[PDB]
Order: structure tokens, then C-alpha cells, then sequence
């Protein structure tokens, strides 16, 4: 999969459109059980004074206030539906029993809930067995003796996964994002990763990239009884796969140069990828939504306002009639350089100055009163008023697409909609309408 | 190691009370709940329902609705079950169990008599 | 509710048999079946985990198979200190109930 | 404590108040003095090369530089007024002095300061002992030596509740919030918690919750000098107990229908936990103060706005003359859902299709242009545009109080006063003077 | 340096600027390259039972997931532009060649890139030393063996710093900010402090002050190639030291006592540091920038604000001509108080009541209705409202220059320009059309 | 300012007497007060912590109590070792006063 | 085993100065402040104030105003007063003290006598 | 103890492809480049270029261009030369080197003689 | 490009002698010089790290001074196992460039 990434800059709204991005949409969780086997330990009656066996004092008592402390969560979007209903499910009373059961003698297996759905199950840790193997049985009577530092260090370092589980549930009230390494190695994730329903295609992606499921995925806290411990994991899975994707970098273009005091300007409202889904255009507004990792990017459905087919149309004539397009039209004058994935627009206006930078050639370019576009060749930093902004280094086929501003047909006597943040026909609207309060003042004037 | 104790056999007449508990030890009784069971003369073993050891909430079988319920007392870790509106039909056996990695796992019995 | 019965209601056999129970069920139970071993005047005990895992402290002689609605026992051999009432006990879902009562003998 | 929670729905406001919540407003704080007895250790002349020696050296090194850190901070709301005043008396010469004598023998005291406060203390670590006791002895000639590694494990233990300390300080910039457990124990702070002066009902509830108190108390910085680091923790006290308490969910409500293009919404401005003090009815209206925990809120008076007592008159009749309401009346037309304690507020509205769902009957019911409500009862999902909501399990005493919405006695001439956020009185104003405005500009076109 | 403080607040626009801090911006970035030598060893073939053994294997394996995890990220503002340089120009085939040969044998060393850039080098770690001469030789062939508990509880130490070095990478997405002590050591910051290439006086400020040197700092990731991972530390360096630097405290002044029901205000849009640099004084409007320290600020010209050297003529006379002054005029009248250095503005409005208090004397001062001011002298803390501000214990030259409140000027009939935020020479502006608007409208009447 | 005094300014008792000192305040001051023994030509050096703990190296037959306003010693046994001045201090504030100074003697 | 050492005797004439320093070993000097104790002959104790050995920022009782001054220096670790403008009254002895755990902790006295 | 190993002498005729191939043993083929060298015979020695073992993009000097071609396979460890269109010139020895510490790393010489 | 020389093209010396071989560059490079000692029918390997760093196993009479353009090696004594052809090479940057080549031979 060569990087064939190919931007087209535009002058008529400036906003540089990258391509050549294939996405993959995720369109549902999958929902998988992970059960830590805890063990309920009474306050042992020891009373021994030897360092070591003070120190498992303390650690067993950490990990009964961890114990405490999740029996305290416990008792108290789609982004979290299906793990809800996965643990209201499994509240109820023989489910636990059913997992324990399939879970006695493997550490994976597959488990049908009542309702009907079929869940992979997992066994992360074994505190139960640890315990009641090694801690219990020499530290029972009233004679106390631990003869191996290893044993203590070892119980330290498989009871710290469980404190940080604890920690992190604790601070983030029962729920947490993105997986953390703790609550899932990526051994353990990679094992789920191939026992997947889908596909070889959408398991070969998820597993060449594991970082980006670590940050789209999520946990849940669901249960604390019968001596087990069960978060459910809510792995994602990604329906469509190689979509063509597109980046929609969008700048502030001002008026025809400067008008000396006040005038202007007409942002896009909408940014962030793109991405084609089912003959419908997906669309993503939000940037923490969407990841990109090397040449294809990684999206979330959850908030995805889709759209029709016909948005390819506002990028290539904003004003068509078969699509209706944004523009969020405001009055502020700041010079401003969006960086994209193969330039950076510039949008110096005004007083300040703003030119282009090499580091072995030093300044070789100026720009003017315009949102003008820099390629990424023979240019490695732009210098825009106080603060220097770093040009990508990555190669494609740029395409200065240039043409005229938007911005010289609109109306000089006045510049109406301050501040608006809806559709480009409901700007239309809006000028018409300014312009009619201005026609009947105008002629309310000449009627008197 | 787990080791449930049950009540003592009774022979009394209809229309009294009885009392059956039974106790739990060897584990904390707050998350592991109570399941009793039915057992005819001679006939299969009959299922009542389930009284949580941790709020106190029965569920009941709707064959054995209206005249069995079932009470605990977590400190003293004992549940008990009261039997009212004694019927000829009570002579049997009762059991106390929980769930013990799959299946169920019962204590000794408790013969029930009704004379007349 | 699942219905389960048992076809061997009563059963007599020699002390070298191999002897085989099986019990149906209404509805598609996957494993989730267990057994008892019930003594005369006293409390049964497990002895099959699953419908594939035999118990802790059981004879190896006992076993089982079977998933969905058949589900059998195996028995390598028949031993006297092994006598009395088996029945058969699904888990899938409340509410629960047993089977018909294998009445086990000795030929 | 039965959880009798009774929510009502309205139609008139769309907004949906909860009931039988018995909160617990914080009215002051409790100011107590935590000491750590640090030991001013100079650089050891240790020239061993052994691995133990070694390890206890940057130990010991982490050590100091954990004590030239705190110095550091300690070179330079009513969320923190009383912990600095208190921080500042503990700055005279000689309360230091006090304080460790008060602390010489027992572990807590009571010491009444110089201005006059009493303030409980804690001696929650001894590192000066165990450093001076065991470290500095057989590591103080030329010749070193450590047999035990369960010294140096022990140490490492112990080092690292003050390392997590100044780590949590030196983030937070000398005040950290909420009450981390390496600062206060939950066996000290329970400890702490039961030497309040205050009642034994106050003392219960607060014994019974105590993640609540962590997470509404906070954590100073005063004083590293004459070896103790002191800290002083504001636990809050709770002045009154089981007040009637209800939560105020509101939604937006659009248009009777949708009128094609664009037309007028009215949101309830005040939300969140509302509470009774004294005769006089407090309110909330930030999240993060008031917290829920099973059938009883917490709440936090530091920011709470005050209110006469007919702010109840607002939910029954919002057109009511014995008080003032406020809603923000906006342009905007968007569907969400509002998710309740025992229901889900819906304002399906425009292009977008918004059905209520079950996980076993598939979807059940279907909505409309209107702030429709679906009860928790028979319905589990909700799948609003194209994110899926889920309803809460609580069952309660739902009350679907339905009427007419307040939208139809608007002048559908107009529809004024947008993205506002004043008194629902001024917003009579607003359009009292918007329908002065038309009136004199068609009064003026017919003098023309 | 004495801490001579001496604030002036003002009555004309109810801002109170602070006097007597010294200043010292920051102009440029120094990029040192840090490198630790990690070790590719592949997984060994051991097949032992003992816990040691086991131990130091997931060990080993934590550090190749790390390794592994650092490769996932080496995969894919002027805040990292020169750091980026520093790493596409490592990048070249031959740099890391020479880095390793310069730092063969000396743990510091300067190295010459390519391009011209002499970069300062550093060895802050040496894993795969320690891995091949320690874990390696034993742990080599079928037999395994480790009888050294000291051995693998050095490693877990050592290897520490490279997992929370990769953790706070994976979190942070490759850049981290502020330095964290994990990434550079105080000591080791210490030691390239003294070879900067600076003179001694910004040296000795840049010393004093170390942990304002690590907010202000950063961290990059360049490449893990050829057995080395290079992470490159832009310490900042301060061109102009001890300049004359001025807080700007501002305070909303709303309108002549309260006039009942509704009327105008006017803070100041312009707060934090003011700085003079080169004859033309420098301004910082975010907070985040600049930060104190004792008696003197430190700051931050990455975004900075340059204005000429007229700024101080808004203070003393707001109408001045000479230069452009700028107020935020609203129309909510909160009651509020900007705590300052050496005293408190209080803008006590409305029905809310404001009192200063002091812990032994009680309330000894009543405001009105105007943003009146409160020494820090004789006052310890102000009440207003429902919430309690400490006021700063500082002593300094406090100067109440009182004057008149610029609010009578304006006209009482109309008060325009709702939520604006420019220059006063705009509001100017604004308030001549509103006139010209009310103007044209009783004219036209008068015409009719 | 708090003044304190010392009644027994000039005391006599024999080697096996048990001898009380008592001081009083001018204010209340929770407990802070100590004392110390003034040897002739040397410097003294304080006994006991606050009002009821003695210090690490003084014997047993020193002891104090008292709170509020009236503190006192008590001494088990007199020792002929043990001779000099005794003044008590308080420290709950500044500025810091001294007693009268009380000059056991021998009989 | 805190060690606090003084300076020696001074046999002088009034309107001259005298200079008293003690030097303390044994610990940190940054954190422990200095207090200085007057001694009248046959009389009690009195007590003049403290300087801080962090700062440097003397106060004063109102009965010793005027007339004496305690200086420092942290790197030499020693503490020293300088008494002008000597009167007939200055006769005692002069101590050196900081606080231990509760009450003062005095080093050795340094008698001045004042002659004519 | 890291071995650089690479293939045989050979002797052809213009016109024709050698293929020479270096396997490096002893470290992970990812990161290490390869590096590929001339030695005209009796001359000193020249420098082809590079050919990065991790994604495959070589650089060639441009006295070396136009017929030579380096192409390596990361899973058998081994990187090979491919030299199209034979000139007399070719006569000398092959070496492949990386970068080990500073200076290069060479193996041992395959000697290529051009008959007629 | 940056060319690099070597004066001694041809060296004959005696078994007790004292050789010393120059290198000059084109350039400036900021040491980045090495040696290599090529054998007859072998392959060379380094004997010197940097312009100042002998490589390990080599004897120490080898060692080398300078730094910019004039690099110089340090021989103490010629030992007869030592003997080839000498070559140094720059690797400032690419491309990279070799000597003349040092024949060392014996007198």
C-alpha cells in the first residue's frame, strides 16, 4: 500500500481537500466478558513481628481495600449501552455460575447468556488460586512464617495489576477509555483479536494496528460476587473496510486584500475526514473522532453525521445547486496557517507579517493579503507573525487548483450574518434579507 | 471444606408453623445465595426459588407461591424458612444449597413429618 | 420452563456392566446438565461438573457427553460400593428442574 | 433507606424532575494539621560499590531530592482560605514547636493554635525515625553495609508514599483535589472521621460513604521546616442532614411539529440537584458539585446559588406570578434525549427518525415531532438519530403529568429573542419590546 | 533582591496592575539530543520453573513490548518545529553513526549535523550494556539460572524509567509537555544547564529556578534505529533577563450604584503579564504563558502579543490618543472580586451582600455598590457573595489612586455594543452608530 | 504577656523529703509549661517536656501535672545530687517569661 | 548529640560594643532559628527575641529595643550579637538557645562583666 | 561476533547478470543498512551507495548509476547486488559493510573476473 | 564532494621505525576520520575508531591525532605481523570517499 497521497489546494474557498486515504468505519462494539477470579480473605489472626511478614500484611490489606473499594463502585451513549446491558444481564442470579462453569478448566471459552447473546469470556488473573495456594496456607495458624522474599515479590507484582485496575475504575466512577495496558495486555488483546467473528480482511487491519482499537475501545464495571471479579472489554469491530477517505482542511479567507479598518471573512464549518459509507457519505466533525496512523485512518460512527452522496460537490463549485454546503461568515481579521498532510495555507492579512522559511536557504518566499498555499517542496517551516509552524515533510502529488475568491461577489455596501454558523442557503437567505431591510429602508426614506 | 448445617426433623400438625434454617460456614455470606429445595415421598426433588444473601429479596416458583418464604440474619450468618398454613402435602425433605461451580451443592436433610 | 425425563426409570445390572443413562430435554440447553447420586436417607452429591467434565474425588469410571437435547453418562464399570437414586438437573435458567429418578440396581 | 424514587414527567416544559432524593449539603470545612517527620540527612561518605549499598544510595538520593522539591513549592476560593490561614499561623515561630510536642508521645492530638483554633493532627509517617534508627547507623562510617534486603524493600515501601506526595503536589502546584488515598488512608480518614465534633447522624452518613468525602475534600501545602512536612487536609463537615432534594432534567422543546425551514426551541436554563436549607431552597447549577450516590445526593455549597422558597412553583405552572423562571430560548433544532433517573426525554424533531428499542422485542414504539418520554419500564435501549441511548433499570414511581406545550402561546409572526439566557420575565420583556418594534415599524409605514 | 511590590489600583477603569516584578522572556529553543542505547535481544530459549527466572522473563518481555511500542509510534507549532528538524535531519542515513561514535566512550559530547546544527549529546541510560553483560551470559544457553535477587530487582528499577518513559509517549502521541523527571533527571538537567551556551547571568536565573525551566520545556520523539533511541529535550533560553514586567489584574465595573432591572459594564479585555522587550512592550493575554515565582515572572514568547511602547498610557488615562485602548462591554452584573497581589477588587452589585472579614476582629468593613478595593493590610479574607476569597498576606507599597468611574460619561439613554470584545476606539465607533441609528430614527419620525 | 510566678521562692528540705513546686498564670495556657534546673555557674537544661512528661534522661522522681493555670511537679524522693535553682516557662506564646526562680536548699 | 558552642568572656568599659556568637553543629542550620536569653545577675531569665537562621529577620522583645542586634551567617554556621551603646546594666550572662521538642535548649553561658 | 557472509567467486562474459548476495547473521536485519563498495583492481576504493533493510528504498552515487541494483529479502536474512549489463570494467571485488561504531564493517572479498 | 589524499602513496620502513601517515581533506570535517589496514587477498577491517580513538584489539603503538582537515596516525613501532596497504575515508557525509592507499612495505 504505496503512500499515494494526492492534496488539491483551492483558492476559491481555500480549503485544501488531502486524498488517497483508505478508511475503516466502525460501525458496532462487540462486547466480551474478562473475569478476575478474587478471593475473599478473612483478617488473619498473625501475629508475627518479621519484616516480610508485615510487608504481606500490608499487601493483602491493599488488596482487600481494593476489594472494599470495588464493592463501593459496585454498589452505585451507545458508547456504553451494550456493556450496561451485558451486565444487567449478567446481575442476574446463575449467569455467574454458567461462567465459572465453562471457565473451571479453560482460561477461554464461549459462553450463551440468557437472553441470547454469546460472549467470549476470558481469565486475566488467578488471585484466587495464588492466594489460597501460597498465602493462606503457611500464614493460617498463630505461627506466622514467609522463608522466601521471592514469594512476597512475586505477590507484589501480580497484585499491582489489580490495584491499578482499581485506581483507574476508581477515578473514572466505574467506566474508562481508552484500554489501558492494564486492564488488557496486547498479548491477551491480539488472543480476543483473532477469535473474532468477521472476516481475514478486518482481522488482518485490526491486528496490523492495535494502538488505534486501544484508543477507540473502552471497559466496563459490571459485577463483584461470587468471588469473581468481571469487566466487560468493548472491543470494536469495522463493517467497511478500504473506503476512499478524505481530509477536508479548511482557513479563514478575508476580503479582497485588506479594507482598512473592518470588513469579512468565510471559514468552511465543516472538517475533520470524510469517509464513503454504503453509496452514503459519512461525515466526521468532531477531531477526536477520527485517528490517522500512516496512510489510512481509523474512524468512529458513534456521533458521524452522515450525509449524501453529493458532498463532493461543495468542495469543487461551493455555490452548485445539487448539494448545499456551510460557511461560518464572521468580521475578525487574524492571520492564521492551517497545516495539512502536503502544505499549509496561509492566510496573512493585515499588519502583521508572515513569510516562508528554509533552514539551509533561510526566508524564500513572502506572502501577501491572501490565503496563499506553500508545497512541502523546498520548504521545511512557515513563519506566520510571532510563531513558526512546522511544513509536513511527506511527498505527494500536490495540485495548486486555483481560481478566484468567493469573496468578490458578495455585496461592499454591506457585509451582513456576523457570526453565523449555518448553510450556505441560509446565508443566501440571510443577505437577501439584509438586503431587503436596507431596499425598505431605503425606500421608506424616499417615500417620506 | 464447605460445610452447610441444617435444623432438626419435626413431626407437628396442619395448620401450625415451621421453622427450618439453615447455616453457612466456611466462606462470607453476603455474596453467595440461598436455594431451597423440595424433595416428595418418593417422588423427584421440586425446585422453590432463591432468597438473596446479600439484600434479602425472594423469588418464588409459581407452584410454591402463597405459603413459603424464606428470611436471613447476615450477622448471624443463618437463613431460616417459615412455613405457614401447614398442608398434608408438606411431609418430605428440605435442602439448602448454593452454587458451587456449576452445580448445585446441598447439605443434609431434614425430615418433615405431619401427623393428625 | 424445560422439561427433562430420563429413559432408564429403573435399572438393575451386574457388578461388571456398563451401564448407560440418558436424559432429553424441551428445549436446546447448551451443556449446562448435571448429575446426582442419591443415597438412601441421605444428601446426594455432584458428580459431573458439566455434561463433559466429571468432578473432583469421582471414580474416573464416570464421564459424560453429549450437547444441545441429548445428553448421556458413561460408566466403565459398575463397582457395589456405587448404589442408588441418579437424576439428572439442567442450569440453563430458572426456573430448575430434575428429571424422573434413575433407580440404579443390583442384577 | 427504601429508594422511593418518584419521577415526574411534564408536557408543558419538557422537563422531567426527579423526587425522594434526601441530600446532604456541606456548609463548612475542617481543617487538620497531617505531619510527616522528615529527617534532614547530609550526603553520606559511603564509597561501597556493592548493589545493595548502591540502591539504597539513589534511594536515599530520591529522598533529598523529594525534600529540595517540596522547599521548592515552598518558596512561594473558600475552597482554600481556611487551609491558608491556616498554614499562615502555623508560619509563627514556635506553633511548629507545639505541634511536635503535642506529638511526642502519641500519634494524635488536639492543639489549640494561637489565634484560637483547635485543630485535630496526625502523625500519618515516621521517616525521620526509621532513617536515623536504621539507614544512617550502619551506613555512617567509610566502611558500608547492608545484609538485608528486606531492609532496603521495606525502605522502598515507605519512600514511596512521600515520592507519590511530592509527585501529586508538584503536578497540582502545592493544593491537590480530591483527596488521594497516598495522602490520607481510608483507615485514617476513618479514624479522623470518627473525632469529628459533630453529631452521631452526621457521623454515620459520612462513615457510610467515604469515596463522597474524598472526593468533596481537598488537600493543602503549608510548612517544610524544623524537620516536618505538614499538610493540612479539608475534610467538610455536612451541617444539615436529609433534606428533601430533587433533580430538575430538562430538555429542549422545538416547535409545534417541525415548521419546514426554521423556527423557535425553549430550554430550562437551571439544572442539576436542587436542595432545601433552612426554610430556603438552594441550587446547583454546576455538575460537578453535587454527586449521587444510591437514593441520597451529596452536594457542595461553595458555589451553590441561594433561592427563595417558591422555586417549586417553577415545575408545576412556569407561568406563575408568585415566582420568577428562566428559559433559554434558542434557534436551534436538534434531537436529543435527555436521559432521567426512571425515564428518557425525547425531542425527535426534523428529517431525523428517533424509535424506542428492546433487546429481546426489538423496537416497540416509534416517535414524533414532540418531546415525547418513554418510562424505564418494557423499553432498555433508546436509539435516537444514530446513537443509542440506554434507559436507566431503576424502577420508581413514574408520573407521565402530561399537558399542552408552552410553544403555542408564542406569536408565530415572529419569533424573537434569540440565544438568550436571562429570566423567563425578561424574556417577556424581549418580546413585549420585539412586538414594539413591529408595531411601530407598520404604525410608521402607515403614517408613510 | 528585595520583593518591593508596589500595586496602584485604580477607580477611572477599576483595574489594579502590579509594579516591581522582573521579567525574563524566552526568544528561542536549544534541541539536545538524548539517546538511550537500547538492546534488540531476541527471545531467549529458557525453559526454567523458578521464580526468579519466570520474573526476570516478564520482565524481559515488558521491556520488548516497550521496545515494540516505541517502534508503533516511530511508525507514524514553533512548540516542535525545531525538534522535528532536529529528527528528520537524525534521520538521514550516517547521523546516528556519528552520534554513537562521538558518544563511544564519553557520555557527553557535541556533535555537528549535517545541515550545520552543533547539537549537545547525552547518555542518560545504558540498557544494553547492562542487558548483555548481565541477562544475557547466564540466561543464554538451555540451562537457566539467576541466584541474585539483587540482580532483577536492579533491573526492575533500571527498566522503570523506560516504561514510564514509553507510557507517557503512547499517552502524550510522541511530544510531551511539561518534561516530566522521568525523561530528564534534576541532576542531569543541571549538568546541561551549565553547558548552555549562554552567559552567566541567564545561567544563574535558569538555575535558580529549575521547575519553571521544566513547565516551560519540552520532549519529541525522533527515531529507534540502529540500537539507540534519541528523544530530543527543547530547553528554552531567555534572551532578555530582568526586564520591568507588570500584572494587569482587571475587574468588571458595572454602572453608577445599581440602576434596578437592567444596564451596561466594562472590564478590561486585557490581563496577565506585560513585558518590555527592545523599547516595545510585550503582552501575553493567555494564562497558561507566563508564571511566577517569588518576586519575580517568567514567560513565554511563543504566542506573545507585541505591542508598541505606548501600552502604559492605557492604564493611567483609558482615553488617551497616543494609544489604542480595548473594554469588554456586557450587560450581566455579577458580583465578583479579582483577587490581586497586594489587596482585592470587590465589584459588590445588586441584592448580593459583600463584607471583608478577619479571623480575630470578624467583620470589620461593609462595600456598596461599586468596585471598591481592600488593602491587604489589617484584612485576611472577603466575603462576597455566598463564596469566601483569601487575600494574599504580601506586603507592599499599596496605592489607592482613586479617580472618578468612566461609566457617567456614557450616554444613560441607550447603552449598546452587548458582548463586545475591541478596541475602545471601536466601541467608540460602536457607540456612534447606535447614536447615528437613534439619530436617523427620531428624525425620520419627525419627517413623517 | 503572661506572668508567671513561683510561691516556694526559697526552699530547705532534707534528702528524704517530697517537696512540691507550684507556678501560676496570668492567662490559660493548655498545658506548655516546663522547668528547668539552674546549676551554679553552668547552664540548665529542661526536665520536663510539658506538664506531665518528663524528659529522656531525668530519673523518675520527677513528674508533673496540672492544666489550665495551675501546674505543678512532684517529686518522689529528694537526692543530694539534685541541688540548684528551678524556674518554669511557658511557651504558648511570644513574648516568653520566666518565674521567680525556685532555690532548693538542704536542711 | 546537638552540640551548641559559644563565644568566651569579656571583661570591657561601657559605650564600646561587644561581640557574642555561637556557632551550632549538628544539624542543618537552615531550619532551626536562633534565641537569645538574657540572664540578670541574681535575678531571672529573661528573654530578648529570635532571629531566624533562614532568612534573616530579627524581632525584638519592647524591653530590648534599640541598643542590641543579632547577625548570621549560614555558610560559616555561626550566629553572633554585637551590643553598642553598652550600659552598667549589661552585667549577666548571655545564652544561645533553640527549640528541642517543646522547651528551649540552652549551651553554655558567657559571662560579660562590665568595669570602669 | 557478528559474521557478514556473502557468496561465491565468479567467472562470465559481457553482457550477461551477476548476482552476488550478502547474509548478515549475528543482529535483526530490520534496522542495520546495508552497504555496498567497489575495489577497482590495483585502485582504491569506491562507494556505491545504500539500500535500507527495513523499507527497501536505495540510493545510488552517480558514478554508479543506471546499472546496478541492490534488492534484499528481510526474511532470509539476506541482501543481493544484481549487475545487468556487464563491462569490462566490472573486474574487481565486492564488499558489503554496515555501520558498527563509526567506520564500516566488512566482509569478506568476492573476487569477479570478466573473460572474453 | 570532499576528496582526501594521502602524501606517503609509497612507505618503506625498517623493523624499529617510527611511520607516520598524513590525511587531507577538501572540506572541513569535524574529526569523522578513520584507517583502514588492508591485507593481500583479505579484507581490511578498522583499527581506529574516530581521528583519536584506537578500535579494540588493535595494538597499542597504533594511534591517531587531529581534528578539521589534518589527520595524522601514530605509530610506536613496526612489528613485522603488520604489514598491507593503509586507506582512510571520511564519513562526514555521503558520498564517501577513500585515500590513495599506503603501501607500507618493509626497508
Amino acid at each position: 500500500s504505496s503512500q499515494n497521497i494526492t492534496e488539491e489546494f483551492y483558492q476559491s474557498t481555500c480549503s485544501a481537500v488531502s486524498r488517497g486515504y483508505f478508511g475503516a468505519l466502525r460501525t458496532g462494539w462487540y462486547t466480551s466478558v474478562i473475569t478476575i477470579e478474587l478471593s475473599n480473605i478473612k483478617e488473619i489472626k498473625c501475629n508475627g513481628t518479621d519484616t516480610k511478614v508485615k510487608l504481606i500484611k500490608q499487601e493483602l490489606d491493599k488488596y482487600k481495600n481494593a476489594v472494599t473499594d470495588l464493592q463501593l463502585l459496585m454498589q452505585n451513549g451507545s458508547a456504553i449501552c451494550s456493556g450496561i446491558a451485558v451486565c444487567k444481564v449478567l446481575h442476574l442470579e446463575g449467569e455467574v455460575n454458567k461462567i465459572k462453569n465453562a471457565l473451571l478448566s479453560t482460561n477461554k471459552a464461549v459462553v450463551s447468556l440468557s437472553n441470547g447473546v454469546s460472549v467470549l469470556t476470558f481469565k486475566v488473573l488467578d488471585l484466587k488460586n495464588y492466594i489460597n495456594n501460597r498465602l493462606l496456607p503457611i500464614l493460617n495458624q498463630q505461627s506466622c512464617r514467609i522463608p522466601n522474599i521471592e514469594t512476597v515479590i512475586e505477590f507484589q507484582q501480580m497484585n499491582s495489576r489489580l490495584l491499578e485496575i482499581t485506581r483507574e475504575f476508581s477515578v473514572n466512577a466505574g467506566v474508562t477509555t481508552p484500554l489501558s495496558t492494564y486492564m488488557l495486555t496486547n498479548s491477551e488483546l491480539l488472543s480476543l483479536i483473532n477469535d473474532m467473528p468477521i472476516t481475514n480482511d478486518q482481522k488482518k487491519l485490526m491486528s496490523s494496528n492495535v494502538q488505534i482499537v486501544r484508543q477507540q475501545s473502552y471497559s466496563i464495571m459490571c459485577i463483584i460476587k461470587e468471588e469473581v471479579l468481571a469487566y466487560v472489554v468493548q472491543l470494536p469491530i469495522y463493517g467497511v473496510i478500504d473506503t476512499p477517505c478524505w481530509k477536508l482542511h479548511t482557513s479563514p479567507l478575508c476580503t479582497t486584500n485588506i479594507k482598512e479598518g473592518s470588513n469579512i471573512c468565510l471559514t468552511r464549518t465543516d472538517r475533520g475526514w470524510y469517509c464513503d459509507n454504503a453509496g452514503s457519505v459519512s461525515f466526521f466533525p468532531q477531531a477526536d473522532t477520527c485517528k490517522v496512523q500512516s496512510n489510512r485512518v481509523f474512524c468512529d460512527t458513534m456521533n458521524s453525521l452522515t450525509l449524501p452522496s453529493e458532498v463532493s460537490l461543495c468542495n469543487t463549485d461551493i455555490f452548485n445547486s445539487k448539494y448545499d454546503c456551510k460557511i461560518m461568515t464572521s468580521k475578525t481579521d487574524i492571520s492564521s496557517s492551517v497545516i495539512t498532510s502536503l502544505g499549509a495555507i496561509v492566510s496573512c492579512y493585515g499588519k502583521t507579517k508572515c513569510t516562508a522559511s528554509n533552514k539551509n536557504r533561510g526566508i524564500i518566499k513572502t506572502f501577501s493579503n491572501g490565503c496563499d498555499y506553500v508545497s512541502n517542496k523546498g520548504v521545511d517551516t512557515v513563519s506566520v507573525g510571532n510563531t513558526l509552524y512546522c511544513v509536513n515533510k511527506l511527498e505527494g502529488q500536490n495540485l495548486y487548483v486555483k481560481g478566484e475568491p468567493i469573496i468578490n461577489y458578495y455585496d461592499p455596501l454591506v457585509f451582513p450574518s456576523d457570526e453565523f454558523d449555518a448553510s450556505i442557503s441560509q446565508v443566501n437567505e440571510k443577505i437577501n434579507q439584509s438586503l431587503a431591510f436596507i431596499r425598505r429602508s431605503d425606500e421608506l426614506l424616499s417615500a417620506i | 471444606q464447605i460445610q452447610l448445617v441444617q435444623s432438626g426433623p419435626e413431626l407437628k400438625k396442619p395448620g401450625a408453623s415451621v421453622k427450618i434454617s439453615c447455616k453457612a460456614s466456611g466462606y462470607t455470606f453476603t455474596d453467595y445465595s440461598m436455594h431451597w429445595l423440595k424433595q416428595a415421598p418418593g417422588k423427584g426433588l421440586k425446585w422453590m426459588g432463591w432468597i438473596t444473601t446479600e439484600t434479602g429479596e425472594p423469588t418464588y416458583a409459581d407452584d410454591f407461591k402463597g405459603r413459603f418464604a424464606f428470611s436471613l440474619d447476615t450477622s448471624a450468618s443463618t437463613a431460616y424458612l417459615q412455613i405457614s398454613s401447614l398442608k398434608a402435602e408438606d411431609t418430605g425433605v428440605y435442602f439448602c444449597a448454593r452454587y458451587y461451580y456449576g452445580p448445585f451443592y446441598w447439605g443434609q436433610g431434614t425430615l418433615v413429618t405431619v401427623s393428625s | 420452563d424445560i422439561q427433562m425425563t430420563q429413559s432408564p426409570s429403573s435399572l438393575s445390572a451386574s457388578v461388571g456392566d456398563r451401564v448407560t443413562i440418558t436424559c432429553r430435554s424441551s428445549g436446546n440447553i447448551h451443556n449446562f446438565l448435571t448429575w446426582y447420586q442419591q443415597k438412601p436417607g441421605k444428601s446426594p452429591q455432584f458428580l459431573v461438573y458439566n455434561a463433559k467434565t466429571l468432578a473432583d474425588g469421582v471414580p474416573s469410571r464416570f464421564s459424560g457427553s453429549g450437547s444441545g437435547t441429548q445428553f448421556t453418562l458413561t460408566i466403565s464399570s459398575l463397582q457395589p460400593e456405587d448404589f442408588g437414586i441418579y437424576y439428572c438437573q439442567h442450569f440453563w435458567t430458572t426456573p430448575y428442574t430434575f428429571g424422573g429418578g434413575t433407580k440404579v440396581e443390583i442384577k
